[PDB]
């Protein structure tokens, strides 16, 4: 049997991970029938091959390929280098070639001077000794069943696909550089050779990680969907009978607005919500019964709000759109009471984002109305393996630059009423830009707008750029922001995370109390400043909660039991001499025993900064005083801490002049 | 000095004017009050018309 | 206060549109021409085939004083085909007991009456409605159709055939029970086959199940054909609705008239393939195979309509097909550029090195040849397909810029090269082009009559392409003189009689495939050039063919001009020398380039034109007469003002498409002058190598596959569209009763965007149904297409509309709802409100005749538009204005239309909320259709209705009603002592469909509504002497017949039809 | 990347093969659509128009 | 795969990577070869559940126990 | 204003935006007459007045 799984498999370390367990497929006894097929080969030569053909020839070949029928290449050096081999090691040749030419490659004489040597080189092809000999131009439909019908294939290219290629001269002379089976055969690439060929169900083609895989099934479901054979996880199962952190199992969760407001069962909406993890899941214990997500003032109850922003956005399932809850108590619509009905997917995904690369800080963007204070609040209260995960004493809120100015910025706002003609009065510019319905007019907005921006361009972004240059020196931090041009006008350096929140923010403006001036000229602000930012699409939230939560939850099931002295260790900078040994924090890891004994003779002395040192100590107990580095050549990459390993993020300077320090490794 | 400069641009591009993402690009929209569906038609027809070139 | 703008925002928010483009659409057009989405039509369901639950709403009194606990089954834990309960309703759950492959997106499911279902009511179109449990009473009807709609498009599916078994338990008289796949499979056994179950007790189950006839268990016919494997359908007696069971079989005959057998696949692709590509077909008795892929010739023309119509004055979404066909004929054509053949000639011939004009470098600096030439020659052969729609004419740079001039031999060889490659265009203007050419170039020497002053000789040739704007000298040849004009008049004539003739091929197969062409006749291909077959396969140089004759006729004319002296007196003798040398020399010049145009080419592109994503669309191609040359085509989408036939129609409502494509000539040229074979072919074993790699796709077959649905979702449409507004089509209409809106083209447009967006989320197709309908209004939409000649004559193709299973499934589901209301969430008929106040025990779903009036009801005053409401003064009583005009207290029997009551809804509450709780005032509210909710009270004890009552009438809103509470007793099995209860809200009609059994397990029901088990469902069961086949279905549902399953497999075409060789 | 999806519609350019992104270019509609070979180097080439540019 | 295997045997016999006696990529077509399998029982239908579960779910379907 | 609070048609161009969909092309060396009216238009959300 053959299976198509949505995943890149191998046949050495695919069973170690657990794929189909994985997936969802419940093979519990271990009777090792599921034999793997490695394909990283074959999605490495997808990717050559897209260099030279079209995908739709690429793709229609490669489907109708009987995997379980072994297979191999093995290709030619040139025309005029493969008679180069045979001259030498004469007995090698095969027996087709020509009886006249056979007698003229076997003597010893040089062939300098070549009279009939020369004709019967150039009268000489390949095509009429070596049978398949595919082309360099084959049009690579035709591959695929000459490696079907037979075991051996000649070629004289590169650009194959489906088997390894294995070289048939000594690699001198080229100019361009069995398997267990067991009835059971997982793998990815489905193929519509054979019946009792079969491939996975569950998880959608949206959804798909790879992208070369996801290209592949997107078009082997857009052709030939009528004969396919989809099967669930289930239906596996039933035919059946150096560990990783950053890669979750995630699922979906298929819930629903319900009221019980009148003693009677009603059901409203009709909702989904992707990529929860399963870890935060098994950690609350949900379950199908019936919830609810308000507690006794209208706030949410502190699960619920980790679980929407730990994820992406909601999605409606009659109109298939996004969606956003309504934070306020006050109903065109509510939500008091739900219920879960079950889970949809069950993939995989890299917690690790592409734009993470270095050791550096982050600065995330929101809107004005997100949960800040709150999700802050939540994010104080962890702490996994003694360490704490993102302390509230190096996060830096939105208004901190704003509160720092002597006109406090938005006090100076508060005056733009003045230089517009006929309002000269705040609550009558409140009034006034509104519709009374709470949408404003465009016109407003865009004469309010230009008299914005100069308070924005000129009074803020200097002592944005004196404040971030500040806090970078004073730490690695990480910095809630708006209106990711205040982050690009400002030149800020370290990460960029444009985020969104789930929620309806501008609803959220208008419901909090002894706010700043009245909550309407928040909300007009707030608008001003989405009209400043950008037409970036930012993402959603969940990334970013994904990346500081998710990773500390498998290294506690990994070594929460061991010790913490030889499975801790701390990395930061170091100066020689003593005068009135210096040692400054720079990050902290949790790992396994063996992964530490590979992280102590990596090569840590590369990088170099400069190190002051004040005396300015603080309320913390032991003696260490606060300090200031600044980096000076390149930055630490995330690859010569990890992949196994999970560090902190972000984290403080405390231990005079300058030092000249370097940083290195410590642990016991 | 010189790399700290940045525009300022008081009528913008409205946040109603632009599409969904493909990928990590949003399309301007046809129903656009905005001055930059001009550039959007004249780099449109260029790209086309280059991409439909032999050379 | 400010706290109340929180609503209007968040309702400003709730009112975005779900379904709008404001985007652009050409890269998914051109996507759409390339590659379609196919559509999932098998799919096989292994569950059972019912849609129809049945819910237990409140327990039994099973300990009770009156009787024994012993008695009863619930203490045994006899698992029962019946829930056993006081009340039990039946409620409608698409797919609740079956075992899906992949499901459809898509559910009715329903909660049981006691609980709310408004939500699936206002789910459509209330948009606007505040309340959560509010929705628009004019828009029930849109409701009620896409619920109808969404049920067929979840019960389209197949039955598959699953592994019995034998009894050993005595209960049957060994019959073959069914198993079907799950995780718990145990408990299905008693909800299958309700007559397995001995018989106890004298519970209303079990004499039922006494009633029953016995032998009708399970299996009773199978279709065994091999030894050892597995049996082809079988016929079952299980638990089924016969409505689904309906459904399925029509979906699967509709899937067995598409059904084809492989043998008829090799014919077809042997005859596509002009015997170049054998394909093999096993002799020997198969198994079975289900593959859909035949449909016939009316659904091919439909949705070729539809793509053209897609494919509209755009020049840029046609340009990659063309670009594709080209670069596919590049592997399949033999003849590559023979380098040489230029730069070899004009050796021949020479000059003195004395002149400073040269001809051959002229020539090598005139042409380029450069393989930048030859993509552009196989555009120009691949445009012949499509005329209709593209029309490629030459570049305005090919032309001399100046109109030229005869005394420079630069413009002679411009006049030449134009010359040569007019005739492969398929412009109809390329013969006036050629004649204006010369014409153009001789200014002065020789004047022809024009038209009129504007059109003169000396304007460019480029600005005609139009048969309007032919001179007519051209036309009339004894106009131009011999002694005024002999070049002129000689190359008129060559024109008039040695252009190329037009031919055909005779391309594809029209069995499997349907015949795609619209005024050509069926399967036919058309050429602007001769073809004759060749007679050997190892070709050689002949030049017995057309473009060589033509060639040497344009020659000829260049010998006579370049011969005369008065002409040209600039040149001497050597230099005019040199050239009539290298005239006659490329008059005489080798090509396998026109040979091949005639004999191999042709065959060709009708090999190819069947593996084609856009099959060819073509108009007759006129030589040189100007009566008949194509000056338009146009489809439409919609019919005009009033008038029904589209033969009317078409005339004044059509959207001309088409576009120019603006080759270059020195392309066509180097092309047609150059053309090598390979030293050593033989042209069977070159197109059998070339043709084989082409032939081992199915994106065809997914084609026609595609081109089902477009048809299928388009006679849904107007099916549907027609329902809720008047249309042209002859429909027929079940749901008049519902309310409607007074429909408008938005209402419509918005109405169609909803069933478009159903119609792709089931069958999973992503990309692009039905909008290019839906940009105008689709309540009077046809399908036709038309072109037209210079003369005024039209030629129409209406292809007739085929038949439709979906749109008859939900007709036929119309139907049965028209009965079977109730089961749906549906009362019919109208209210009445009063007050009622006894200890009777009579369901309000059911009232009895007394408390009911009509409008015949003597002295009973009906109200309507004419409505004002007069106080009372010093104790005279309040009184409103009758119909008639007259003044009534707030007494008697009144009746409301619901519009009255909900346009004036508070002044109205204030005014009679008191005089409706306790006097004498009852009101008739006429609505025809309303969900409903049910309250059930225990009769032993007080009960008063009042709060839910006016709390209806507190929650009627001007754009909203909620649902109706009413409130039911429950029936009891022992004497009760009575309790007076208060009712205010009854109906006019039966209602009680929905109930199903009161008191199952009991022997009897004393107090409260009676009803046994419902023999008139289960037909088969209680009647000993009706067949096993008979369906009551515009009446009843049956919940029960013989259902037929299959177990047929769908393998793909290249592991039947292999075609090794 | 609008304006060269429709003449280079599968072929890749030099050394860049082809991909495929998700889109949400209609509000309803949620799908992956393939992608060429330009539209794919406008794809990469946009993250870092968007992200600035850093200098040592 | 049966005759895959038979012409893999046919070639670990006699000292071959390639057998001359093959008994798939013959020249005939024949796609109706409908050997004995595992996924059909004896009477017409799959063999996805086993038929003494089969049995044993059909009599555990209807089982009585004693009143309490 | 009065006439517009009252009036229920709103306007809306994308009824002209999805019947022309502007960046058709013919005749490569100048403009197209689809794009030419509607860059002659501007069919867009701004005042009626």
């Amino acid at each position: 049997a053959y299976i198509a799984v949505p995943a890149v498999v191998d046949s050495r370390s695919s069973e170690a991970i657990g794929l189909l367990e994985s997936f969802g497929v419940d093979a519990g006894s271990d009777a090792n029938d599921v034999s793997y097929q490695d394909h990283d080969y074959v999605v490495d030569q997808l990717q050559y091959m897209l260099d030279g053909y079209e995908a739709g020839d690429v793709i229609d070949a490669l489907v109708y390929r009987n995997w379980l029928h072994h297979s191999v290449y093995c290709l030619l050096p040139p025309k005029s280098q493969l008679l180069e081999y045979w001259k030498s090691n004469p007995s090698v040749i095969p027996d087709n070639v020509d009886r006249r030419l056979r007698k003229r490659l076997m003597l010893k004489k040089d062939l300098r001077k070549d009279d009939e040597y020369n004709q019967l080189a150039r009268a000489f092809k390949i095509s009429d000794v070596y049978a398949p000999l595919i082309s360099s131009t084959t049009s690579p439909m035709t591959m695929i069943q000459n490696l079907n019908q037979g075991e051996i294939v000649y070629t004289t290219t590169d650009r194959v696909i489906g088997a390894r290629v294995l070289l048939y001269a000594p690699r001198k002379y080229y100019a361009s550089t069995r398997v267990p089976h067991s009835r059971f055969n997982v793998g990815t690439f489905p193929s519509i050779a054979t019946p009792k060929c079969s491939v996975m169900s569950g998880v959608d083609i949206e959804s798909i990680p790879n992208e070369f895989i996801k290209l592949f099934y997107q078009r082997v479901k857009s052709i030939h969907a009528n004969i396919l054979n989809d099967i669930s996880p289930q239906i596996v199962s039933d035919m059946i009978n150096h560990v990783d952190v950053y890669r979750v199992d995630v699922v979906n969760v298929l819930f629903e607005v319900v009221d019980v407001a009148d003693g009677l069962r009603s059901v409203s909406r009709k909702l989904i919500m992707h990529t929860v993890p399963v870890c935060i899941l098994e950690l609350l214990g949900i379950e199908i019964a019936d919830y609810c997500i308000r507690q006794e003032d209208g706030m949410f109850t502190d699960w619920f709000l980790l679980l929407t922003m730990l994820s992406d956005g909601l999605t409606d399932r009659r109109t298939h759109c996004q969606y956003l809850i309504n934070p306020s108590s006050m109903p065109p619509d509510v939500i008091l009471n739900i219920s879960i009905t079950g889970f949809i997917n069950r993939h995989t995904i890299d917690v690790m984002p592409d734009v993470y690369d270095f050791i550096k800080p982050i600065g995330a963007v929101l809107p004005k109305g997100s949960f800040k204070s709150t999700i802050m609040r939540v994010l104080d209260s962890i702490s996994v393996l003694g360490v704490k995960i993102m302390p509230r004493a190096h996060v830096v809120d939105s208004d901190e630059v704003g509160e720092q100015m002597e006109p406090t910025f938005e006090h100076a706002v508060m005056e733009i009423y003045k230089g517009i003609a006929g309002v000269d009065s705040l609550d009558d510019l409140t009034k006034w830009v509104l519709n009374s319905d709470l949408v404003p007019h465009d016109d407003r907005l865009g004469q309010l707008f230009q008299a914005f921006l100069p308070l924005a361009k000129d009074l803020l972004a200097p002592m944005a750029r004196q404040f971030y240059d500040n806090s970078m020196s004073e730490g690695r931090l990480l910095t809630f922001a708006h209106a990711d041009s205040e982050l690009l006008n400002a030149n800020y350096f370290g990460h960029l995370l444009r985020l969104k929140i789930p929620y309806i923010t501008e609803v959220n403006l208008m419901i909090r109390k002894n706010r700043e001036g009245g909550e309407l000229f928040q909300l007009v602000l707030s608008y001003l400043y989405k009209m400043y930012a950008t037409s970036a699409q930012p993402k959603w939230f969940g990334s970013l909660l994904r990346l500081l939560i998710c990773p500390w939850l498998h290294m506690e099931k990994l070594i929460g039991e061991a010790d913490p002295a030889s499975t801790s260790a701390e990395i930061g900078w170091h100066v020689p001499r003593e005068q009135l040994d210096g040692f400054i924090p720079y990050v902290s890891i949790r790992a396994p025993r063996l992964v530490i004994e590979e992280l102590m003779e990596k090569n840590w002395g590369q990088y170099h900064a400069q190190v002051i040192v004040t005396d300015q100590l603080v309320v913390g107990e032991p003696r260490r005083v606060s300090a200031k580095a600044v980096i000076k050549g390149n930055h630490l990459p995330v690859k010569l801490i990890s992949r196994f390993a999970c560090f902190t993020l972000t984290s403080k300077y405390e231990m005079g002049a300058a030092y000249n320090a370097r940083l290195a490794f410590r642990s016991d | 000095q010189e790399y700290t400069q940045s525009p300022e641009i008081k009528v913008p591009i409205p946040q109603k004017d632009w599409t969904g993402p493909i990928g990590e690009i949003r399309i301007l929209k046809d129903t656009t009050s905005s001055i930059a569906r001009y550039l959007y038609r004249t780099w449109y027809l260029a790209a086309a018309r280059m991409a439909a070139q032999p050379r | 206060e400010i706290q109340r703008h929180i609503t209007e925002f968040i309702s400003s928010w709730q009112n975005h549109p779900i379904v709008q483009v404001s985007a652009d659409v050409e890269n998914r057009k051109t996507a759409q021409l390339l590659h379609a989405d196919t559509p999932r039509l098998v799919t096989w369901d292994a569950g059972l085939c019912t849609s129809f639950k049945i819910v237990p709403i409140v327990p039994a009194q099973v300990p009770q004083d009156v009787l024994a606990y012993t008695f009863f089954t619930s203490s045994y834990a006899i698992q029962s085909p019946f829930p056993e309960a006081a009340v039990s309703r039946i409620v409608v759950h698409t797919r609740w007991a079956s075992n899906v492959d992949f499901d459809r997106d898509s559910s009715v499911i329903m909660a049981p009456p006691t609980e709310n279902n408004i939500h699936l009511f206002k789910q459509l179109l209330n948009t606007e409605t505040l309340s959560v449990r509010g929705a628009n009473p004019l828009m029930f009807r849109a409701n009620v159709l896409h619920m109808l709609l969404e049920f067929v498009l979840d019960n389209l599916y197949l039955n598959r055939h699953t592994g019995f078994s034998q009894d050993h338990t005595p209960f049957t008289e060994g019959a073959n029970l069914r198993s079907l796949p799950g995780p718990d499979a145990e408990k299905w056994y008693s909800i299958m086959y309700p007559t397995r179950m001995g018989t106890p007790n004298v519970s209303k189950i079990c004499n039922f199940v006494a009633s029953c006839v016995r032998n009708r268990v399970g299996r009773f016919d199978r279709a065994q054909m091999m030894n050892g494997a597995m049996s082809e359908w079988v016929d079952v007696f299980e638990t089924s609705d016969a409505l689904t069971v309906s459904i399925r079989g029509r979906w699967m005959a509709r899937l067995a008239r598409m059904n084809i057998n492989p043998t008829e696949i090799e014919w077809a692709l042997t005859e596509c393939a002009q015997g170049y590509v054998t394909v093999t077909s096993p002799y020997a008795p198969s198994v079975n195979r289900l593959m859909p892929y035949r449909i016939s010739n009316a659904e091919r023309q439909i949705s070729q309509i539809i793509r053209v119509m897609n494919i509209g004055n755009n020049a840029t979404v046609i340009q990659p097909v063309l670009q594709d066909i080209s670069v596919l004929l590049q592997r399949i054509s033999p003849l590559q550029i023979d380098p040489t053949i230029i730069s070899n000639t004009m050796s021949t011939v020479s000059e003195s090195t004395t002149q400073t004009l040269s001809p051959a470098s002229s020539i090598l600096g005139k042409l380029r040849p450069s393989n930048s030439d030859f993509s552009s020659f196989r555009v120009a052969l691949a445009g012949w397909l499509y005329n209709g729609v593209v029309t490629t004419v030459i570049d305005d740079s090919s032309y001399p810029k100046d109109g030229g001039s005869v005394t420079s031999l630069e413009n002679l060889w411009d006049f030449f090269i134009l010359a040569l490659a007019l005739p492969l265009t398929t412009d109809p203007c390329a013969p006036v082009k050629a004649f204006m050419t010369l014409a153009n170039m001789m200014v002065g020497f020789e004047t022809i009559p024009m038209d009129n002053q504007i059109y003169t000789q000396s304007r460019r040739a480029s600005a005609f392409s139009t048969p309007h704007t032919w001179p007519r000298c051209f036309m009339n040849i004894q106009l131009i003189s011999p002694i005024d004009a002999p070049i002129l008049r000689q190359w008129a004539e060559i024109i008039h009689r040695y252009w190329p003739n037009p031919s055909q091929i005779r391309y594809g197969t029209p069995n499997v495939f349907g015949s795609a062409n619209l005024f050509t006749p069926p399967e036919v291909l058309l050429l602007p050039i001769d073809h004759q077959p060749a007679n050997v396969t190892t070709p050689t140089l002949d030049f017995t063919n057309e473009l060589t004759n033509w060639r040497a006729r344009v020659c000829e004319l260049m010998k006579n001009l370049v011969d005369n002296q008065r002409y040209q007196p600039g040149w001497t003798q050597s230099l005019v020398s040199s050239m009539r040398g290298t005239l006659g020399k490329l008059k005489l010049i080798k090509s396998m380039t026109p040979m091949y145009l005639q004999q191999l080419a042709p065959v060709e592109l009708a090999v190819i034109a069947p593996m084609l994503p856009f099959p060819p669309f073509q108009v007759p191609y006129v030589r040189l007469d100007r009566d008949r040359v194509p000056t338009m085509v146009g489809v439409t989408r919609q019919s005009r003002d009033t008038i029904t036939q589209p033969a009317l129609s078409l005339s004044t409502t059509n959207t001309t498409v088409g576009v120019p494509l603006a080759l270059d000539a020195r392309a066509i040229t180097v092309a047609l002058l150059s053309g090598k074979y390979p030293p050593d072919l033989v042209t069977n074993v070159w197109y059998a190598d070339a043709i084989y790699p082409m032939y081992a796709d199915t994106e065809v077959f997914s084609n026609l596959q595609r081109d089902v649905i477009t048809c299928e979702a388009v006679q849904t449409l107007v099916t549907l569209v027609a329902q809720i507004s008047e249309t042209q089509y002859p429909v027929d209409r079940y749901l008049d009763w519902i309310p409607s809106l007074r429909a408008s083209a938005a209402t419509a447009a918005t109405f169609a965007e909803w069933v478009n967006t159903s119609m792709k989320t089931a069958f999973d197709l992503s990309d692009m149904l039905l909008e290019p309908l839906l940009s105008g209004d689709p309540r009077m939409t046809q399908l036709a297409i038309q072109y037209q000649q210079y003369n005024g004559r039209t030629f129409n193709v209406i292809p007739e509309m085929p038949g439709s299973v979906i749109a008859d499934c939900v007709q036929l589901t119309a139907e049965v709802f028209n009965h079977e209301y109730n089961l749906f969430g549906i009362a019919r008929g109208d209210i009445i409100i009063g007050r009622v106040q006894s200890t009777h025990l009579w369901s309000p779903l059911a009232p009895p005749p007394d408390l009911v009036f009509d409008r015949d009801t003597p002295g009973v005053h009906i109200f309507g538009r004419d409505c004002r409401i007069s106080f009372g003064m010093n104790g005279a009583a309040p009184m409103i204005r009758d119909e008639t005009g007259m003044m009534v207290p707030f007494e008697g029997n009144w009746i409301f239309p619901l519009a009255l009551w909900q346009m004036n809804t508070r002044y109205f509450n204030q005014q009679f909320d008191a005089w409706i709780k306790t006097g004498e005032l009852r009101i008739r509210i006429e609505m025809g259709a309303y969900p409903y909710m049910l309250h059930y009270y225990d009769p032993r004890q007080y009960a008063n209705a009042w709060n839910l009552t006016s709390a209806w009438l507190e929650e009627i809103t001007p754009t909203s009603i909620p649902s109706v509470p009413f409130m039911v007793p429950i029936s009891s099995d022992h004497d009760i002592s009575s309790a007076p209860a208060v009712q205010y809200i009854i109906s006019t009609e039966y209602n009680d469909r929905s109930l199903f059994c009161t008191n199952s397990s009991s022997p009897q029901t004393i107090a409260g509504p009676d009803k046994h088990i419902p023999v008139e469902r289960y037909n088969i069961l209680t009647n000993p002497d009706a067949p096993p086949t008979q369906i009551q279905l515009p009446e009843v549902v049956d919940l029960y017949n013989v259902v037929t399953r299959y177990a047929y497999e769908t393998p793909p075409i290249t592991a039947v039809v292999m075609g090794v060789p | 990347h609008e304006g060269v999806a429709s003449s280079s519609i599968g072929k890749p350019f030099m050394g860049v093969p082809a991909s495929i992104v998700n889109d949400e270019s209609v509000v309803g509609v949620r799908a992956a659509r393939p992608i060429s070979g330009m539209q794919n180097m406008i794809q990469h080439l946009s993250k870092l128009y968007k992200r600035g540019f850093s200098y040592r | 795969d049966e005759a895959d295997d038979a012409t893999k045997k046919q070639a670990k016999d006699t000292e071959k990577a390639k057998a001359q006696v093959t008994y798939s990529d013959t020249g005939i077509n024949n796609a109706n070869e409908l050997s004995r399998s595992g996924n059909v029982d004896n009477e017409g239908g799959s063999n996805q559940k086993p038929m003494s579960t089969r049995i044993a779910e059909a009599t555990s379907a209807i089982v009585s126990k004693h009143p309490a």
